[PDB]
This record gives structure tokens, C-alpha cells and sequence, in this order.
RNA sequence: AGCGUGCUACUUAUACUUCACCGUGAUUGCUGUUUUGACGCUUUCACGAGUAGGCAGGCGUGGAGGUCAGUGACGAAGCCUUUGCUGUAAAGCUGGGUCGAACGGCCUCUAGUGCAGAUCUUGGUGGUAGUAGCAAAUAUUCAAAUGAGAACUUUGAAGACUGA
RNA sequence: UUGCUUAAUUGAACGUGGACAAUUGAAUGAAGAGCUUUUAGUGGGCCAUUUUUGGUAAGCAGAACUGGCGAUGCGGGAUGA
RNA sequence: GGCGAAAGACUAAUCGAACCAUCUAGUAGCUGGUUCCUGCCGAAGUUUCCCUCAGGAUAGCAGAAGCUCGUAUCAGUUUUAU
RNA sequence: GCCUAGACCGAGGACUGCGGUUUUUACCUAGGAUGUUGGCAUAAUGAUCUUAAGUCGCCCGUCUUGAAACACGGACCAAGGAGUCUAACGUCUAUGCGAGUGUUUGGGUGUAAAACCCGUACGCGUAAUGAAAGUGAACGAAGGUGGGGGCCCAUUAGGGUGCACCAUCGACCGAUCCUGAUGUGUUCGGAUGGAUUUGAGUAAGAGCAUAGCUGUUGGGACCCGAAAGAUGGUGAACUAUGCCUG
RNA sequence: GCGAGAGACCGAUAGCGAACAAGUACAGUGAUGGAAAGAUGAAAAGAACUUUGAAAAGAGAGUGAAAAAGUACGUGAAAUUGUUGAAAGGGAAGGGCUUGAGAUCAGACUUGGUACCGGGCCAG
């Protein structure tokens, strides 16, 4: 068997410096804040929530609202998601403090996070109302029917 | 050995190196010279010419003790002079004291003339020797003695 | 596809080391790869490329030609480099006070460069004194003086050595050679 | 979905373009850091079809000099095996089983050194196949004995034949 | 310079010395040019376009130039040197 | 060699020349075969001579080894002139 | 000029370069991928074996222009099975010595076919040429001219010296043809000067020896294969014919 | 022929034809032609005894380090064959490429560092 010499060192070599300095996400002109969602995966497809706030993990902050839908203030990923035609003005809905150290990693809910879904959902919900059948439309899932061409169709 | 031959090379090859068309036979074209004026004339008068017919007269019974005759050429003459005394016999040697080089005592038949001999007297011992080399000994005062 | 204008992977048909397996010889082309890849004398490549060359390709030097060569005009100090072997020569009447580099010296060589108060050096010892071989001159032997040398180019009328074993009177002197026996060619 | 003609898109070769990797040929540089590999390391570019044939680098076998103060009855060699690993490959190594006395790596030397063929040699073994077949010469039968066992032996009783 | 040549101081051939230098006297290209040794297999060929001979003709016989097959896979002509 | 009322019959399953051993591994321009891997290069069926025509030698085509040099003067091509 | 939708790839591994923004010996998209998050590690992940499906895939070896062939060998398996050794050679390469070289026929010696040692001859080389008798290699810096690497003087251009090798004009030795002095065993000798002649020659030696691959010739000659030819023996128990006795 | 010593030789299809009761067995009238065939185990300790069977044998037992050594005897390949298990199958089978399924194999929670740090693999 052939032994191993002297020159076959090794040293580990250290990397090249990278030139790849990360520059922010810009995102789809149709995601603007307030905007219907459709959640196309995870735990709540077919839900129909509202956008509130782009976190800075690149994330998108939405809830159902929690009163109307069941799916509470959480990180959706923008990739998997409709944005749709209809806007709800959140312009009065308090999302300041939400951001991605909230949703970090520590079954039964902190309380915090329940008080915070009631505080959001009350703003959310003052303004839905305004809008006829917009409720029952957040408390309806979405699903394809026979015939749904989705590259035909306007959300 | 048997190892770097291209013997072994051609393992598993069909026709060992010898083509399959024309098949490495026992004796194509003959055996020996056969044939050198026929079918390999081709080769006998292009790289042997002369090699058929008969020049000059037969000798019966040659001896070859009777023509034994070694030739050296006067440049190489003073090697034959002793090596200790060389030096010294360049600067003393005058007509009353020149080396003798007894050839044929050193296995020499013949004196020839190629070259040039240092300009010093020498007694020169031969059976033989060619007309330019006893002048060019001469001329560098030495002479040519006969012997048998 | 390609339409090749010449033939493909072809080797420079030079030779790039030695095929001696003598580790000095190759001492002295590590030596002189070191010369020639640092210092652009001519020289030194030219040294470099010499030590590969075959036996044939280093036919012996004469002290009788270096002695001639030593005989140029402004060439009596030079130094007189052989690569390969000095040979002596009795046919020399007399030699000079002289540098030789070479590469082998015989017994004879030797003896009559010392004796004229000459100097018998190796290669290693001219780059040491002559890194860029100021003031050298390189001598090479007679190429084609050897006896293989006369059979080369053998034909009608080509006037060469024909190969033989023996030779006389019966031996290749008859048709062919003769206008009395048919042709000469 | 035929024939003549014009057009738009589209399909896909071991070809072309860019990139990766292998090899070959060339090519950049390498000693006060050459430092125990300079037949090495390293920069860059181009190229790769092949019978007959040439050359090169390697793989494997018997034996020889040297070496590993090498393996081995606590199991050498051989053999069997979806236990795996390495190599483009020739091949090399290893797990398990079988087994019983020697054997291997490395540097070299050497040859009676590598098989699918030659209506090859010797030995062994299949399909064919439980197959072809065991049909000339008139012909056998009952009972008893013996015996583990009787169409086929012996005895008795018959029926036959050779027909001097 | 010459022994050749001219009636000749004419010539012929080869020269000394002096002048012309990167447009050194068309293009394009050039994995560079030149030289040598040595030795293998091969010495049955066949096909296509064009030219072409004998023949009623032939997947016939025989020449010319080139490209191929032989020695070659690959995509296409269903299949095919 | 025998023998043949003759067929080239018979001469120990052998006869247009028995059997046995040896010379003898007789010679074959002819048929068959010719044993591991990868890498690089890579043909010819043409010239001349041959009792040559299923074979050789010779040149060509191919490989290998290089050697002398380093842009010199070369080209299966064009242009101009002839 | 701008906006916008997908796919494949991520070779390299401190720095060094070219540019850009200049806010500054700083930063950049500028000499080849990084950031972040989830899951898993009793596992998705990969590899091989068997099998199904889709697609393609004629039997190898051989001679041949052309083979899957309705051309030949091959039922199967193991073991054996074919370019060898030698004499003498060509080229090339390695090695030792080198105008020399080769100890090994033999002798000495021995730890005994080894290793170690020794020298006369001899072989090949150092001279060729002619059928032969024979003769036998410097006019000259071993010549002139044109190239020629390297070296030297210079300073790009230029000048000098130029080994190997090449083209060319000469010179020397032997053969051939001519000329024909002084002299003589008066038929010998051959000075000297010439010739589109000729040599496997000279012109500051290169060889000898050992080994290796390849190529050549003689040998069984890569392996197996005739029909034949020869020498010396054995058969008339079958059969042919004569004879003897039944 | 007789007596010795050796080998880079062959190793039971090799080496003499013959390693063995080999010029033997056998063939041919004859001259002549001419094989195959080595190895249990250290030691026969070569299996007493019981039982089934006409017997050969089998099953127990026993000897032995081993009976996976039983005088069909060292190891015991392949062709070919039986049984068992798994799988596949409409006028052959076999092969390459690719993936699925079933089986097998393999790895980083590292030789991990002091509950945290940090790492491996697959993915957005
Ligand atoms: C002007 N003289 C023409 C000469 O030019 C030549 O013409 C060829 C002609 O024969 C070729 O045509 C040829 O080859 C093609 C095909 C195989 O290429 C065949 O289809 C055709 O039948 C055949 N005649 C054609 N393709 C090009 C012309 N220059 O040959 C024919 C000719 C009459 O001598
Ligand atoms: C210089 N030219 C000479 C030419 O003259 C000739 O020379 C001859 C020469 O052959 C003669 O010499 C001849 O005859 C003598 C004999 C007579 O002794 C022989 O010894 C010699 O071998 C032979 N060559 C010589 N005796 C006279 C010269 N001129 O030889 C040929 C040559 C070299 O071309
Ligand atoms: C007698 N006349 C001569 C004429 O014969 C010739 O001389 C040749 C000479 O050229 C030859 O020489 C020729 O051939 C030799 C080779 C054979 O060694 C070469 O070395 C040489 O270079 C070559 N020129 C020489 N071998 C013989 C003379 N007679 O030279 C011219 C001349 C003077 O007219
Ligand atoms: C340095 N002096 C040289 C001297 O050494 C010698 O040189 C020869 C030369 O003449 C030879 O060359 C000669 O012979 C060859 C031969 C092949 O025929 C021919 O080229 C030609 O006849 C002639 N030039 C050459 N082959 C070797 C040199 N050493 O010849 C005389 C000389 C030219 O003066
Ligand atoms: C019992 N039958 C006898 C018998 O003596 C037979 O012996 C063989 C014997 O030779 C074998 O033994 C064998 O051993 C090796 C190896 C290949 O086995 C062989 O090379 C060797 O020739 C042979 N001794 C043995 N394994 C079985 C017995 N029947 O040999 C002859 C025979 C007549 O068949």
C-alpha cells in the first residue's frame, strides 16, 4: 500500500474573500400593506388573511383575523401567498413592535401573544366591517373549481 | 529479458503485430540468398553492387605471413622514442647523438610520409618507407637505415 | 469537428533531460536548469541543452583542436569548454598554457594540460567562475567521422561505404561495380 | 394527412456556444524559503474517430538477490459468498463461511508468464431422454418345494419342438 | 583575377571598395523551419457526381480528377458499407 | 517383389505398389489459430523488376528516435505580369 | 434607455490586478457564492442486487470490396495451449576506458563452477588503393568563398572570432591516360609537367568492450497440418498360384 | 557402466513413457505399439454396543483436535444436478440507459467543545 510522504500536508486553506454583499429584497408591486392574502401551503392553505407589515427577515406579517379565521398573527413567506385585489386600510392598525425577535424560538401560548392578537384584531376588525360580505369572505377557505384556469383568472 | 519484449504487448491482440492479410508465413520469397538474381535483384543491385561475377586472378595457397607489413606515418614516429627520455631527446639530439627508433623491433614493416616531424635529428630503423617520408626525415637532418 | 492544419499532440521530438541515469550528470543539469532559467546568457542554455545529448551526439575532443582553436585571433585566453570528453593527441607537436572545462578528461588529456602549466577543470567549477561563461568558447567534435556515418544514404552513384563484413577481391567488386562485368552504378 | 407555391412558429445529433471534470501536446514561473519530492510543484492555451500497424505508461503469474528484525496453528495458502472500499481499466484491498501449513509488501533480477475459439489436447459433464429401442430361429401352462423375495431355480404333471 | 573570349582596353564568371535598412519592393496564412537514421503493415479493393472506352445491356468489364467506404460510430433517408 | 483362366485383381477389414520403426518436428508462395489494460500517432491495395499473376524485392504511404536552429522562407490559395 | 418572466451552473480558496464611487489608504456589482430560516440524524440521502416499465440493442471469432448471413469453427466446463533460444549482423541508447581497447584460451589464487588477481599473443581500430607487381596521404595559419550557434569589442544599428554542420573552388594518396630530365646490365629507370577520368581515401584520429529494445539471415524457428521420397525390418492364420498328403 | 556432489530446472495433464507390483496392464500373426494410477489421521484410536432391515445399509452410540477426516478417505473449484427460500413468465432469453418497487449496505452530532457553544445532511 502506498504510505503517505511528507509534502502531503494538511493545512486546511483559509477562503477567498467573497464579493457578494447582500442587498435588500425587493418585493411585488401588488404586496402592499392591508392587502387580502390567499395562503397557498402550510398548516392554513387556503386561508384568506390580511397583509400588515414586511418584516426584516424578509418575512410578511399577516392575521386572520384570529376572531374571524382561526390563523393568528404569524411570518408568512411572500413566495407562497396571493396577493389580491382587495385592500383593507390598516393605516390605523398599531404593528410597530412586531418584528422578527417576536416570533423567535423558545401546547400553550404566551399571554403576551394573545393580548397582541386581541389589540390587533380590534382595529382589523373595526375597519372589515365597513366593507360589505368582506368578512365572510375572510372567514371562507379558497379552492379551485372545475374550470379555474389560474392564469386566466384576476384575485 | 523476456518482460520488455513486444511479445508480451501483443498478448490478446490477434495476429502478434504480423497482419491479417498477409499472414506471417514460413519462407515467402525463398530461403537464404535464394533468388538474387531474379525476384531480389531489386534489393542485390541497388545495395550490393558488385556482388555477382569474378574479378582478378585466383592466388593458390595465400600466405598471409608473406604480405605483413604495418605501416606507421612519421607524426606518430617519436611515440615509439622511450617516454622518459622524450623531452630530452627534443632539446639535445644534433647530428652526433640522435635517437634511434628501431621500427620493426616495435612491430613496423613500412615508414609513411603523413605529417610533421619535430626538427630534430632521429635515426630512423625500417624494412621499408615511402619516398616522401625518408625526404622529410632528411630534411630535418636525420636518415633512413634498412635493415631485414 | 475540427479541420486541423497540422498534426495533433505531437512532441517536440527534442530531448528535455538526459537519458543517463548517472546522478552527477544530473547534479550538473540541475545546476545549469537553475543558470539558464535565471540569468538569459546564451551560454548557459546552450551548456544546458548539451547534457542531454547522446553518446554519438558528444563525439571526443582533441587537445589537437582545442589547440587550433586556442590559435584564433584574441581566443588564446579563453576558456575552452567541452561537454563530453578531451582526448589526448600524439600527433600534437605542442600545446599550450590552457583552461579546459569538460566534462571527462583522459589520462593522457590530463596530463599534458597540467604538464604545459594548464588548467583541467569540471563544469560545476566554470559556472562558479564563469556564471554567464564570459569569455568561454565552446569546441565540439567531428559529428559525422563516425564509421556508422559512411553507410548512411547507401544508392546508385551515391559513392557511400557499402555495409559488408568482409572485404577483397571476391567481396562486391563484379557486376554493377565494373564496366567489364556488365555495369557500374 | 394528395400535387405546385408562399409564410409563421415549433421538434431534435456524439455538430455549434458557455461551463465542469479526465487525458494528451504545448506553455508561465519556482534556490540568502530549496524546505527531507526540481523525473517535483505551479500559470495558461489548444486538442481527443480508428482496422492493419508503431511506440509509451501500467496491471497480473512461476522462480532469484536485497529488505520489511513483514503475516501465520490465537489459523498461512486455496476455495464459496447482493459485506463493502479503491482504480477509466488490467486489477488491488476488506466482512462472513470453509480450511489446515505455509505466505506476502517494497527495490531489483529472470522466464516454459496472462486464452473463448485452433473439426485445438486430456479429463469431466449436459440437452437429446426415461427417448430410439430390448419384435429372426412355432410355445408355453398348473401345482409343490426352496427362499426375505420366484414369469425366469428344482421336482412332479402336461403341451410342444429338433425329427438320425 | 583568369591559361577562357574579343580586332580590341571587347566580354564571361567570380570578386575588392563605395551607395541604397525596415514598404527589403503584391495578398492571405503559417502549433516554426530545416536535416538524419531506422523499422511495421500494405502491394485482391470497392462506391458516388462529372469526363470516358468495349458491350443490346448488366448490381458487367476497363481508364481520368475529386470525395468517400474499406478503417466509422452518431442525427436523417422505415430498412441498407 | 510375389501371385494373377487378367478385375489393376489378390498379397491378414490395408493395394494404380502391404505392414512396422526410423530419417522426421520432412517442405508448404496454402487453410486454421495466435492469451492483460489504458494512452498517443496511424496506413495500403499504387510504381518498377521477377516462370511474376493467392508470392516476393523495390519506391510510396506509417511509427519511433531524435538532431541543427528560432521566424529564417514556406503554401493542394488568390493577385499582378508572362 | 427602462421595466419585467423562467431555467442551468457556483470551478477557485489569505492578500497581490484592472476599474468604479468618491464621501477616505475607505467602500464596490470590479482577477469564479454567499446570507438567512426550517426539518432530519431510530432519519430523509446516496450506492449496489433483483424485478417492472419506456426506449434502443442481430452471434462472437475469421477470410473478405462487402457477414446477422442460407460462408467457416464453436453443446458445456476445468486444466494444458502458440514469436522462443542460439550463431553472426544493421540502427539506436546506456556504461567503462580512449589512439587505443578487450582479465575469464590459459596462468595465479580461493571462504572453491563464485569472488579476487596476471600477462604474451591475438581480434578489431589507428591507411588507403590496385586484378596484380606495387605505390602510399600538409603549397598555404591543414587553403579560398558563402552561411553558421556561442564567445569578444561595441552602443540599437555595427565590427571581430567563428567549433559542429551545410553549399562551393582548390590541394594531398592509390588506380587510369599522356609527357618523358639527369642516368644506364640500351632497356631499364621515371625527374617533371598535363587529363570533361576513377576509389568503400587525406585534409589536428574515434574506436574497442559489455548490456538492452527493435530489425535481419541460418537453424524444428510463432503453433498444428500434406499428397510424397529414403533406410532397415515383419507378414501367404485372409487371399492368389504351383506342389505333397488326406 | 560404477560411485558422488550440485542447480535462479519440473512439481503428478508438469518432469523420463513410468514419483505407484512401468516397459506393467492391454493390443497385434508379427516387426512393434503401450497407458491410467501420488496425499485418512500424530496414532487405526478403521466405529465396541443397542436398534430397524433378507441384506447392502440406516438411526442411536463411540474414537478423534477435526468424521465439515469413515480406507467412495487432505483441501474439494466449474460444467452439470436435487431440495429449500425469494421472484418473474401471451411464438426465445440475455444487454445498455433511466426511474419506480422490494432487499442489502453506508454515513457526523465529529475522538465534537464547556444546559449552552459549535458542527453534519436535506430543503425553502
Ligand atoms: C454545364 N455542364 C454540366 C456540368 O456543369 C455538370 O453539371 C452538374 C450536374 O451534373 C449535377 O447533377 C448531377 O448530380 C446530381 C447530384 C448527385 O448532385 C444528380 O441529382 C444529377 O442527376 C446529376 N446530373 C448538378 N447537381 C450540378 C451541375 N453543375 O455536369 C453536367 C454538364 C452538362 O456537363
Ligand atoms: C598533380 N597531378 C598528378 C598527375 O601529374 C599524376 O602524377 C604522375 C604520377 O601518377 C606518376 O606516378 C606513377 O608512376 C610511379 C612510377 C613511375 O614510379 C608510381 O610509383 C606511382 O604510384 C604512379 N602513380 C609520377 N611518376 C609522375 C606524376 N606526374 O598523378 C595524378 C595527379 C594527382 O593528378
Ligand atoms: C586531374 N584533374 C583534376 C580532377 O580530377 C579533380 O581532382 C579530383 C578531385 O576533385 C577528387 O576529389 C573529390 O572527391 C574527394 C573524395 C573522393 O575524397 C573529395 O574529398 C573532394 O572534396 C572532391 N572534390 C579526388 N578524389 C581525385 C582528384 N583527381 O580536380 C580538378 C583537376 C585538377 O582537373
Ligand atoms: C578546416 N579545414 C578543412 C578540413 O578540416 C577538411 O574539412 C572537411 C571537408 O573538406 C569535408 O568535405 C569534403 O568532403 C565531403 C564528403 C561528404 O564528400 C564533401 O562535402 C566535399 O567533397 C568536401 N567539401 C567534410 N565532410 C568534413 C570536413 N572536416 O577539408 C579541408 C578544409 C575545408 O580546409
Ligand atoms: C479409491 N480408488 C483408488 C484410490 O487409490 C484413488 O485415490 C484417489 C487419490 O488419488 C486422491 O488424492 C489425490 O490428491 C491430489 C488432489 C487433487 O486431491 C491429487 O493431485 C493426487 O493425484 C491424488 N493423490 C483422493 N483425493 C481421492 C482418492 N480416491 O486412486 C486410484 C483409485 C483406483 O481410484
Amino acid at each position: 500500500q502506498v504510505a503517505p510522504k511528507w509534502y502531503q500536508s494538511e493545512d486546511v486553506p483559509a477562503p477567498k474573500q467573497t464579493r457578494k454583499t447582500a442587498r435588500p429584497q425587493k418585493l411585488r408591486a401588488s404586496l402592499v400593506p392591508g392587502t387580502v392574502l390567499i395562503l397557498l401551503a402550510g398548516r392554513f392553505r387556503g386561508k384568506r388573511v390580511v397583509y400588515l407589515k414586511n418584516l426584516e427577515d424578509n418575512t410578511l406579517l399577516v392575521s386572520g383575523p384570529f376572531k374571524v379565521n382561526g390563523v393568528p398573527l404569524r411570518r408568512v413567506n411572500a413566495r407562497y401567498v396571493i396577493a389580491t385585489s382587495t385592500k383593507v386600510n390598516v393605516s390605523g392598525v398599531d404593528v410597530s413592535k412586531f418584528n422578527v425577535e417576536y416570533f423567535a424560538r423558545e401546547k400553550e401560548i404566551k399571554a403576551e401573544r394573545v393580548a397582541d392578537q386581541k389589540s390587533v384584531d380590534a382595529a382589523l376588525l373595526s375597519e372589515i366591517k365597513k366593507t360589505p360580505l368582506l368578512k365572510q369572505y375572510l372567514a371562507a377557505s379558497f379552492s379551485l373549481k372545475n374550470g379555474d384556469r389560474p392564469h386566466l383568472l384576476k384575485f | 529479458p523476456t518482460r520488455l519484449t513486444k511479445t508480451r504487448k501483443h498478448r490478446g491482440n490477434v495476429s502478434a503485430g504480423k497482419g491479417r492479410i498477409g499472414k506471417h508465413r514460413k519462407h515467402p520469397g525463398g530461403r537464404g540468398k535464394a533468388g538474387g538474381q531474379h525476384h531480389h535483384r531489386t534489393n542485390l543491385d541497388k545495395y550490393h553492387p558488385g556482388y555477382f561475377g569474378k574479378v582478378g586472378m585466383r592466388y593458390f595457397h595465400k600466405q598471409q605471413n608473406h604480405f605483413w607489413r604495418p605501416e606507421i606515418n612519421l607524426d606518430k614516429l617519436w611515440t615509439l622514442v622511450d617516454s622518459e627520455k622524450k623531452d630530452e631527446y627534443l632539446s639535445k639530439s644534433s647530428a652526433s647523438a640522435a635517437p634511434v627508433i628501431d621500427t620493426l623491433a616495435h612491430g613496423y614493416g613500412k615508414v609513411l610520409g603523413k605529417g610533421r616531424l619535430p626538427e630534430v635529428p632521429v635515426i630512423v630503423k625500417a624494412r621499408f618507407v615511402s619516398k616522401l617520408a625518408e625526404e622529410k626525415i632528411r630534411a630535418v637532418g636525420g636518415v633512413v637505415e634498412l635493415v631485414a | 469537428g475540427r479541420d486541423h492544419t497540422s498534426k495533433q499532440h505531437v512532441r517536440s521530438g527534442h530531448r528535455t533531460a538526459p537519458k543517463s541515469d548517472n546522478v552527477y550528470l544530473q547534479l550538473l543539469v540541475k545546476l545549469y536548469s537553475f543558470l539558464a532559467r535565471r540569468t538569459d546568457a546564451p551560454f548557459n542554455k546552450v551548456i544546458l541543452k548539451s547534457l542531454f545529448l547522446s553518446k554519438i551526439n558528444r563525439p571526443p575532443v582533441s587537445v589537437s583542436r582545442i589547440s587550433r582553436a586556442l590559435k584564433q585571433k584574441g581566443a588564446a585566453e579563453k576558456t575552452i569548454v567541452v561537454v563530453g570528453t578531451v582526448t589526448d593527441d600524439n600527433r600534437l607537436l605542442e600545446f599550450p598554457k590552457a583552461t579546459i572545462a569538460a566534462l571527462r578528461f583522459t589520462a593522457g588529456a590530463k596530463d599534458r594540460i597540467l604538464k604545459n602549466g594548464g588548467e583541467a577543470i569540471t563544469l560545476d567549477q566554470l559556472a562558479l567562475r564563469a556564471p554567464k561563461g564570459q569569455n568561454t568558447l565552446i569546441v565540439r567534435g567531428p559529428r559525422n567521422s563516425r564509421e556508422a556515418v559512411r553507410h548512411f544514404g547507401f544508392g546508385p552513384h551515391k559513392g557511400k561505404a557499402p555495409r559488408i563484413l568482409s572485404k577483397g577481391r571476391k567481396f562486391e567488386r563484379a557486376r554493377g561495380r565494373r564496366r567489364s562485368r556488365g555495369f557500374k552504378v
